[PDB]
RNA sequence: AUCGAGAGG
């Protein structure tokens, strides 16, 4: 197992990775103290020697620089202690372990390794820092995150080996994933959010930034767009800045809820020919959704085509969103005060529904179901009323938010933030849970020593009514820590299961090949599958279509 | 440097889980993540 | 460790030119300069006076990345316009505008008590 | 502002971490398992003083 | 007086200027508070030998600090960079030389101050490596503290260079700027509760524009164009000379863009 | 990291000049991004900003101790009363243009916290190296020179996209590739083998 | 054992050049080129034996023979100029 | 339960019906109680679909369960993944799990089944067998250091 | 351990500051937020140094060699 | 009626719509018997195995009958004139980009299919997170070790 | 290259709907009973009184990189107060006798209801709307 | 003088406590919104009161600022990592040859403090410094 | 080298 099937290897690197906007998606930053210390093994041909020597010339010690030459005899040349590190003279044939150039093939890597993604190809650029940077749109794929993570570098030796990182594993080939059979990158954060607020009718754009905006995206066309608005002023729409991103013959249709091809809320998508006609650009247009703009735009003009659409995008709304801004604050958590008090007045009625259904049970009056224990009756009734009282004050408080809000403006472009969070955070967070159950008597007939026994109360099983912007209460405070333990344990616990559980999974299918015959079958030849997933199609060039004869009457379908 | 000094482990039905009996004689927060979750506490 | 040396964001290395001009294409009488260590200061200030320009139809600064400091200008005028002289206009004035800035706040200065 | 605490062995600082251990001579009764064939055990783990 | 910008000084100090700047872009405003921020050059201790130190602090420490001290740099332009000056490491003409020398004599502790620098090379009549003292007391900046038996001797080379460089050669702390205080040109969208004007304070500034009216409708066309700065100044440099080298350094770099020009 | 679980490396250092500065010159020491926030719900980070803002502006301490009847609705009548918008935003411009940013920045003093973890000390690249004695593999550790270890998972990744030569290549060609002797009937590498 | 050979009229093996034998093909044209061998297209500004190999692809002038194994031992073979790349 | 049927239009409509639900399992008795139907009745219990009706549909109940343990989180993975392992567990024709237990028992190489678990008495069995190893399979290659037949290595590249 | 020179994100000098304000609070009796003011420490940014300051180097001069 | 299937057939008639200038007001120059016999042709056309004998052809009805249910669904004669205005050249390069679009699709030998199998259920299993019946990771546990006792055997009767 | 529609309409309703500058604006066309129209609009440029009289221009000119006024030597073909330029997407008939237009000025929209123009209005990226107090 | 007592877990088992002395007080509506919802105790038969609930957290807790306004999970983590915080370990660390040690050159008291934190010698030997932080979105580095 | 311990995602 550890010497074997896995074992230490040559020519690897790994190192903080930091994000950045500027960098293209397949590219990966590979710091210069790297680059000076990897190396590739490069023959001598006449089409390399000239830049070959040069590298020679110019040392191990400063990039782009070599390390070693090794001659027809297989001796090593030490570039670093030689006398004749100066007069080489390089003969067809000899080696040049030259150092890690820009626009080189290596394999990036995360060490929870689920994926395929995990382990993609990435073309060097040698940057001025110590972290590996790279595109923020490849950290999904990885589950990557810039808290601290570390990453992993390897290098290709032979030409063979550079041909099949550039042409299976390359990070543009990876876009559309086979599993969910749907693209795995797309737009995110900072992009994201600024999409989302570019795309808005009310976004209007100067000359000065139009401009700017243009020249921003590497293959503009050089064409100025016909501003939108003309005569009191040229004004742009940030869509008319954004469709210069859009590579022409692109076509997009979407209709959400209640979209009329009039849009009259900005909802639903509608591009044509590279040009956004309505509609805001939000997660579903730009996200890693089956149906977005990645997966069209990957199937019509082809993976390296996308993978520049992502840095365009990327340029166009980092810089727009940098000269607008964003942020968020204690501000955004307050709800109204006529709001603050119809949340109480929810939780107050949901604890009289709680208390009646307590006497009512306390009369021997309930009747529980076939199946049920009486006091498993009680115990859903009383759950589900103080979930819903949670639900209902969450409501209350998200549709107090106005549009300004910058929560609500995360939701909605969908960078970051659930319902659940501004409930949590604006209204109250509501019931605690451990094991499935309400907070339970540790103590005798008790959860608290401050409780007296055999009390059965919201407050006393666990329920907070503050939100984290009022504050939990001592009790609320153990509550919600005994709650988190269990998440915290089921973290550090379940990852070895499930481990254990992907390990016998990929042994048990390693040898699962589609052989020449288009047949499935294992080492022995054992036929697993006729035909691979009954239809003989790759997972990846698949999206879900609607059949329109199932569906409707007989009438509709005769018409 | 106190608070390596104000610590407990336990060797080994819920062991992990924060009980109701560690209220105020071991801090509902401040426990390690990874495999000593829960069993190594903090007073 | 990696980090360049501070110095090298306003001294040119060797076999660097502040300038490096080089055509456009895809559009016409459109040229873009390289001018390298140099940063925000002297870009917003040359494109917006190039936006004062009548006949410049196109002006447009970046920095393609912030670890190295170089911006990029495009320029496109009007036909029978050399944008080199365009540039040279926008520069001229807005040394001409300095200078005026410099002599009234320094007979405001010596106007003051304190 | 240092509280001790700690010994000084071979130079190096070393803390005793406390073990947690479940009291002796507590009686606690315990339903064994459904296919055990005894229903139910009281156990006492009698330490001397 | 002449065409262009215009300066209105509000008031003026030793310490700090605030004016108002009309007549003018935007971008020629920011470009000069960025002048005035990193380009504009000082002199600042660059090097340090430490022969003795028994203080508490270690070297790094206190050549960091020292580096941070005030220095006068208003003849700045007599002396030359270091890298453009043609010496063997440095000369008089491109560095200036002090010494620092305590002892903890007394029992009680012996503070020592940027006063306790004395010069070594020679000035040659240039208003250049003077410690600035500010305090009313006249002592300087506190670089240390010393018990009784405690020495700190070592020696400083203070070079010429900018905030661009390295933050020691910063000539200006902060510098204010506003413009459109009443927000006419809507150039902010503001974040509110209730009501915009009752949650968000108002601006000093805004008192020297006209108050907008209602009725008008928002004026599409207009451009930012008064602008309302405070300079304040370390006090290696007077304030004006701050703002009028900003001024300068701006037109240089200009002016050798049109030099690149004229070579290429 | 601050005080509330928010842990991040630096990816940029910007100087002052290029930073967004308020009204009054201040300057962020350091920017955050908002989408920490929403999806962690660490309040109380934003309350420290809050309380800490109208603390260093009154010159006295301010309490962050749990379970007191501390509320935002103080705090902010508190720092409205030294003449900062109640909330802590304030309007801030732009480095590179001085134009006005449409939004306002959440801006206030927070306790931060330098962690032990340093990219410098992290820092690894190999090539070839030291190996060894047993194994003939790469040793183990970046304080000797070793080489970063090809997980069987990253070999099923391998597998998965198709880049045997690539597998080979990491598997003998950069670990431990050796020739040895068999012989053909014995099938055992029992061959005495002198080369010369 | 001997004689797996399948005619090439009646090859059912797919017209098709798969992504794996088009990478392993180019990857080996690359490894040739880097070792000195001579080259059957044009070169027009180009040097990277990778890019080499692409440009040969594309003009069918790599006089290599894909060997398909079927399960049970037979192998069908097919040259690179019959085969198509799509 | 709410169900999804063709009413007489054709159109589908929302016809709900009774559905009992048992906290134990006898499928061969229940099925055969007057008043279901013995075509839908269900057990999230696999085994014993295939003990009652036959291997094909024990494959089928075994993708169902994976499916809704997959769904339950929301996650979605595609027809396929989820089929090769049903298909690899039932092509024995019984439940082969995925265990030493299971599938690391079997005809296949030796190498590769001790590269999974109880390593020592897998090799040791192969010797007191006199097991031959075909080496096709790529842990078998993958110990050797050779190109195992995957992808790239499924295929001959041979000269014209 | 010992007063800042600077301001960290001014560079406002501090460091000139420090004892006048310690004799602001004793001799004076003075609450801190007006001894930052009348040192002339009008941003918090400036504020921070000298009001959250440490003087570590004091403990440090308390040991003997 | 939604299900993933391998050509998004939506896509490409809305490309020939944009390609070629499709206009509403004029009569396509299609006829019934180009339509019915073309789509019949497309059918004909996409091969997933190519084998002659009666078995593979077999085989390959199966393996195309869902997609060919989709294409007659999405190309009658009724829709490709009034739905959609396509004039006889859009819908012979509807029919070729169908045919090539399929072609691509197809999986290509030497996937290592079981890997990418298991890789796909495993990840999502590493990201589960959390009522009467067992579920998430244990309930999987159970599944793939196919224990013989459950924590929760339950039998659904219609 | 010369005007392809023209008439005067009045406003019923003015709605802003979540926008600060932009409005959604119903107008009705005076003699054409089956004549209407829905626009969004930049109030801020261009403010629209409710009950308001406007007149209202659909024109092919007066591709091509634009160019600021320079001068002003290039003549305005606008004696109106706000102009546009868009795109047509969809071209429905409502009802016999009667067509119905659909516009997108850079997502600012456009929906006009009437019978006759068939010769009008034809489907191209060429779009020009012109407004007259 | 029997004002105080030690409680073992078991005998905490018989007794009733209260969070704070105000609960033994009188009762009789109008209250600051803002303001935490606080249970009526609607309990007698107190046999003791709590010292300060705030004293139910350990030495890493009672660094955390406010921390009854964030999310459990988040003050564990936070725990997790104010021992991996940077400052003055001790005064004598010049004299002490320890194999690693790591030192701010400039330590800050925080300005939000516990209570707790006078006893635990925080704003004496603090590890972090109150930086100037803006939450914004700035070239999205 | 073995064994233990602590941390990181
Ligand atoms: N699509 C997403 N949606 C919501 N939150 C996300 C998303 N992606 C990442 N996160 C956030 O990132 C964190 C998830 O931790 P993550 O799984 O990435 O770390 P890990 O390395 O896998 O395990 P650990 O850190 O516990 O050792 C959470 O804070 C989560 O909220
Ligand atoms: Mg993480
Ligand atoms: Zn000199
Ligand atoms: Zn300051």
């Amino acid at each position: 197992r550890g010497n074997l099937m896995g074992k230490r290897v040559d020519f690897s690197a790994r190192t903080v990775i930091s994000g950045d906007p500027n960098l293209e998606l397949d590219q990966v930053g590979v710091p210069k103290s790297i680059a000076k210390t990897l190396t590739y093994p490069e023959v001598v041909t006449p089409y390399n020697i000239d830049r070959l020597t040069q590298l020679v010339r110019n040392g191990p010690n400063e990039h782009p620089g070599a390390k070693y030459v090794i001659r027809d005899s297989g001796d090593r040349i030490d570039l670093r202690y030689s006398k004749r590190a100066g007069d080489i003279q390089l003969q067809y044939g000899w080696k040049v372990e030259r150092h890690i150039m820009d626009n080189d093939p290596v394999l990036f890597n995360r060490q929870p390794s689920l994926h395929k993604m995990s382990m993609m190809a990435h073309r060097v650029k040698v940057i001025p820092y110590s972290t590996f940077r790279l595109n923020l749109s490849v950290t999904s794929p990885y589950n990557a995150d810039f808290d601290g993570d570390e990453m992993n570098l390897h290098v290709p030796q032979s030409e063979e080996t550079r041909a099949e990182l550039s042409q299976l594993c390359a990070v543009p080939l990876q876009i559309v994933s086979p599993q969910s059979n749907k693209p795995c990158m797309g737009i995110v954060q900072d992009t994201l959010c600024g999409i989302r607020k570019l795309t808005l009718r009310d976004t209007f754009i100067e000359l000065d930034q139009v401009l700017n905006m243009l020249y921003w995206v590497p293959d503009w066309d050089g064409v100025i767009p016909t501003p939108a608005i003309i005569k009191p002023k040229p004004l742009w729409s940030g869509k008319q800045i954004l469709s210069v991103a859009i590579p022409n013959g692109i076509h997009l249709q979407r209709f959400d809820e209640g979209t009329t091809l009039l849009s009259p809320k900005d909802n639903g998508m509608l591009i044509i020919d590279g040009q956004i006609i309505f509609g805001v650009v939000e997660k579903k247009t730009v996200g890693s959704s089956n149906g977005g703009l990645i997966h069209v735009v990957t199937r019509e003009k082809g993976p390296q085509v996308c993978a520049k659409l992502f840095g365009n995008i990327q340029k166009v709304v980092n810089f727009w969103l940098l000269h607008n801004g964003f942020s968020t604050g204690i501000g955004d958590t307050i709800a109204d005060g006529p709001t603050m008090r119809e949340i109480t007045e929810t939780i107050a009625e949901a604890k009289k529904k709680v208390l009646d259904v307590t006497k009512e049970a306390q009369a021997n009056l309930l009747t529980a179901k076939h199946g049920m224990t009486l006091r498993e009756s009680f115990e859903d009734n009383v759950v589900r009323f103080l979930n819903e009282a949670r639900d209902k004050a969450g409501r209350l408080a998200e549709v107090n938010l106005k549009d300004l809000n910058n929560v609500k403006q995360m939701v909605m472009a969908g960078s970051k933030g659930s319902f659940i969070n501004i409930a949590q955070m604006s209204a109250c967070v509501g019931q605690q849970s451990v094991e499935g159950k309400r907070i339970a008597f540790g103590f005798v007939d008790r959860t608290l020593p401050h409780f007296s026994k055999d009390d059965y109360s919201p407050e006393s099983k666990g329920f907070v009514e503050n939100s984290y912007l009022r504050g939990l209460t001592p009790q609320e405070f153990f509550f919600h820590a005994m709650g988190g333990r269990e998440g915290l344990i089921d973290t550090a616990v379940k990852t070895a299961e499930t481990g254990y559980i992907q390990r016998r999974l990929v042994k048990a299918l390693e040898d699962i090949m589609v052989h020449y015959d288009n047949t499935t079958r294992n080492s022995l030849g054992n036929v697993i599958q006729f035909i691979y997933g009954e239809d003989g199609m790759d997972a990846a060039h698949i999206e879900k279509q609607s059949l329109d004869t199932i569906g409707g009457s007989d009438a509709a379908f005769e018409k | 440097t106190l608070s390596h000094l104000r610590r407990t482990n336990t060797p080994i039905a819920k062991p992990r889980q924060l009980h109701n009996t560690h209220w105020g004689l071991v801090c509902p927060a401040e426990t390690p993540e990874g495999q000593a979750c829960g069993l190594v506490k903090n007073l | 460790m990696n980090a360049p040396d501070r110095f090298e964001l306003f001294l040119l290395g060797e076999g660097e030119s502040k300038l490096k001009i080089d055509p456009d294409t895809k559009a016409p009488n459109a040229v873009v300069i390289t001018f390298e260590k140099e940063d925000h200061t002297l870009g917003n200030l040359i494109r917006a006076e190039l936006l004062n320009d009548r006949k410049v139809l196109f002006a447009a600064y970046k920095v393609e990345h912030p670890f190295f400091a170089r911006f990029k200008l495009r320029i496109q005028t009007t036909e029978g316009y050399d944008p080199k002289d365009a540039l040279k206009n926008a520069c001229n004035s807005i040394i001409n505008k300095l200078g005026a800035l410099k002599t009234n706040f320094e007979t405001e200065w010596n106007l003051q008590t304190l | 502002f240092d509280m001790g605490g700690y010994f000084i062995i071979n130079g190096s600082e070393k803390v005793l971490i406390a073990q947690e251990r479940s009291a002796g001579n507590i009686v606690q009764v315990f339903k064994k398992a459904a296919p055990s064939p005894i229903s139910h055990v009281a156990e006492i783990r009698s330490a001397l003083e | 007086s002449e065409e262009g910008p215009q300066v209105k000084i509000r008031e003026a100090s030793k310490d700090n200027v605030d004016f108002i700047l009309s007549n003018v872009d935007l971008a020629m405003a920011n470009s000069l508070r960025r002048v005035m921020i990193a380009e504009i050059p000082t002199l600042a201790i660059d090097s340090v030998e430490v022969e003795t130190n028994t203080t508490v602090l270690a070297d790094e420490f206190i050549a960091h600090r020292l580096g941070l001290i005030p220095l006068q740099s208003m003849d700045i332009e007599q002396l030359e960079y270091s890298r453009d000056c043609f010496c063997e490491d440095h000369c008089d003409k491109c560095s200036v030389v002090l010494t620092l020398q305590a002892f903890g004599e007394s029992e009680s502790t012996t503070n020592v101050y940027s006063k306790d620098l004395v010069i070594v090379s020679n000035l040659m009549g240039r208003n250049i490596g003077h410690p600035i003292i500010q305090d009313k007391e006249g002592n300087g900046v506190l670089i240390c503290k010393l018990r009784k038996g405690q020495e700190l001797k070592l020696t400083c080379v203070a070079k010429k260079g900018i905030a661009k460089e390295h933050a020691k050669w910063g000539p200006a702390a902060a510098i204010e700027f506003e413009y459109d205080p009443w927000n006419k040109l809507k150039h902010t969208d503001y974040w509110y509760e209730q009501d915009s004007a009752k949650e968000w304070p108002q601006s000093k500034n805004c008192e020297y524009e006209d108050p907008p009216n209602e009725g008008d409708p928002f004026d599409y066309k207009a451009q930012a164009d008064t602008f309302y700065m405070n300079v304040e100044s370390v006090g290696s440099i007077p304030v004006d000379q701050v703002v009028v080298r900003g001024i300068d350094t701006l037109q240089k770099k200009v002016a050798s863009i049109l030099l690149a020009l004229t070579q290429m | 990291a601050s005080r509330h679980g928010q842990k991040g490396t630096i990816g940029i250092t910007y100087r002052r000049e290029d930073m967004p500065f308020t009204a009054e010159g201040i300057v962020p020491d350091l920017i955050i991004n908002p989408h920490a926030i929403p999806s962690r719900m660490t309040v109380a980070h934003l309350i420290e900003c809050l309380l800490s803002k109208v603390a260093a502006l009154s010159g006295n301490e301010g309490d962050a101790s749990p379970f007191t009847d501390i509320t935002v609705e103080g705090i902010s009548k508190l720092l409205r009363e030294h003449g900062y918008q109640s909330r802590g935003f304030e309007v801030m411009y732009n480095g590179h243009t001085g134009k006005k940013l449409m939004a306002q920045i959440f801006f206030g003093p927070t306790y931060y916290q330098r962690l032990r973890h340093m990219v410098d000390d992290k820092i690894h690249a190999r090539a070839r190296g030291p190996m060894q004695v047993l194994t003939r593999q790469p040793v183990e550790g970046r304080s000797r020179d070793g080489g970063l270890r090809f997980g069987e998972m990253e070999r099923d990744c391998m597998i998965a996209h198709g880049a045997a030569s690539f597998l080979k290549e990491r598997l003998m060609e950069a670990s431990d590739a050796f020739r040895v002797h068999i012989c053909g009937i014995c099938g055992l590498m029992t061959v005495i083998a002198k080369l010369n | 054992l001997k004689e797996k050979a399948i005619p090439k009229d009646q090859r059912a093996t797919t017209p098709y050049m798969t992504k794996y034998e088009r990478a392993r093909i180019l990857g080996t044209r690359a490894l040739q080129i880097s070792m000195n061998a001579p080259v059957f297209v044009d070169l027009e500004g180009e040097t990277d034996p990778l890019r080499i190999a692409m440009k040969e692809l594309a003009e069918k002038k790599i006089p290599l023979v894909i060997r398909r194994y079927l399960p049970d031992g037979s192998f069908e073979d097919w040259s690179v100029e019959e085969l198509i790349v799509d | 339960y709410d169900r999804k049927v063709p009413s007489p239009t054709g159109e589908y409509v929302k016809e709900p019906e009774w559905v009992l639900e048992t906290d134990g399992v006898n499928l061969s008795e229940v099925m055969t109680v007057p008043g279901i139907d013995p075509t839908r009745i269900y057990t999230n219990s696999f085994i014993d679909i295939m003990e009652v009706l036959g291997i094909e549909a024990g494959r089928a109940a075994l993708y169902k369960e994976v499916y809704n343990v997959i769904a339950s989180d929301g996650s979605y993975v595609n027809y396929r993944h989820m089929a090769l392992l049903v298909d690899v567990m039932t092509t024995q024709g019984g439940l082969t799990s995925v265990t030493r237990h299971g599938f690391n028992r079997s005809n296949t190489g030796a190498l590769m089944r001790c590269s999974f678990e109880e390593t020592v008495e897998i090799l040791f069995e192969a010797g007191a067998s006199a097991e031959l190893d075909d080496c096709r399979g790529v842990s078998e290659n993958v110990i050797l250091g050779q190109m195992a037949p995957i992808g790239t290595g499924a295929f001959d590249v041979m000269i014209d | 351990m010992i007063v800042p020179v600077r301001c960290f994100s001014c560079g406002k000098v501090v460091g000139d500051k420090w004892e006048s304000y310690l004799n602001l609070l004793q001799e004076d009796e003075l609450d801190e937020g007006t001894a930052l003011s009348r040192l002339g420490l009008k941003r918090y940014c400036c504020r921070r140094m000298i009001l959250t300051h440490v003087d570590l180097i004091e403990k440090f001069l308390r040991y003997n060699p | 009626a939604n299900w993933p299937l391998p050509v998004n057939i939506r896509r490409i008639i809305q490309n020939a719509q944009q390609t070629f200038h499709i206009d509403h007001t004029k009569p396509s120059d299609l006829t019934i018997k180009d339509i019915v016999l073309g789509v019949k042709d497309l059918q004909e056309n996409l091969l997933v195995l190519r084998g002659k004998n009666e078995i593979i052809q077999n085989a390959q009805r199966d393996a195309v009958t869902l997609f060919c249910c989709l294409l007659r669904s999405r190309l009658a004669t009724r829709r490709v004139l009034q739905e959609y205005r396509l004039t006889k050249q859009a819908f012979d390069w509807v029919l070729s980009n169908i045919e090539a679009q399929f072609l691509r699709s197809v999986v290509h030998p030497g996937e290592m299919v079981g890997v990418l199998a298991a890789q796909s259920i495993g990840e999502p299993a590493t990201q589960m997170t959390l009522k009467k019946v067992t579920s998430g990771v244990p309930r999987l546990k159970e599944i793939l070790n196919v224990a013989k006792n459950m924590k929760t055997p339950s039998l659904t009767v219609y | 290259s010369n005007t392809l529609f023209d008439d005067i309409f009045q406003v019923s309703e003015v709605d802003p709907g979540r926008y600060n500058k932009v409005c959604r604006i119903e107008a009705a066309s005076t003699t054409q009973d089956q004549c209407k129209l829905t626009l969004d609009i930049n109030v801020e440029l261009f403010p629209v009184a409710a009950q308001d009289s406007l007149t209202v221009t659909i024109a092919s000119s007066l591709t091509r990189s634009w160019r600021p006024p320079q001068a002003g030597d290039r003549s305005l073909a606008d004696d109106y107060d706000y102009v546009m330029y868009g795109t047509a997407y969809k071209f429905e008939e409502v009802s016999k006798d009667l067509i119905a237009v659909y516009y997108s000025f850079g997502g600012l929209l456009m929906r006009l209801e009437g019978n006759y123009r068939n010769l009008n209005n034809l489907k191209q990226e060429n779009a020009y709307l012109l407004i007259r107090r | 003088e029997g004002l105080v007592e030690y409680i073992d877990a078991e005998e905490e088992e018989s007794i009733l406590i209260a969070m704070q002395p105000e609960d033994l007080e009188p009762a009789e509506l109008d209250v600051d919104p803002a303001k935490r919802i606080r249970v009526s105790h609607h309990a007698t038969t107190f046999t003791h009161c709590e010292i300060h609930p705030s004293m139910i957290l350990g030495v890493a807790a009672s660094i955390i600022p406010f921390p009854d306004h964030n999310q459990s999970p988040r003050n564990t983590y936070q725990s997790a990592m104010g021992k991996q915080a940077m400052g003055v370990f001790l005064t004598n660390y010049n004299v002490r040859m320890d194999t690693m040690a790591n030192i701010l050159y400039y330590p800050q008291k925080p300005l939000g403090t516990t209570r707790a934190m006078e006893y635990l010698k925080f704003r004496e030997l603090p590890a972090g410094q109150n930086a100037i932080v803006a939450i914004a979105c700035y070239s999205g580095y």
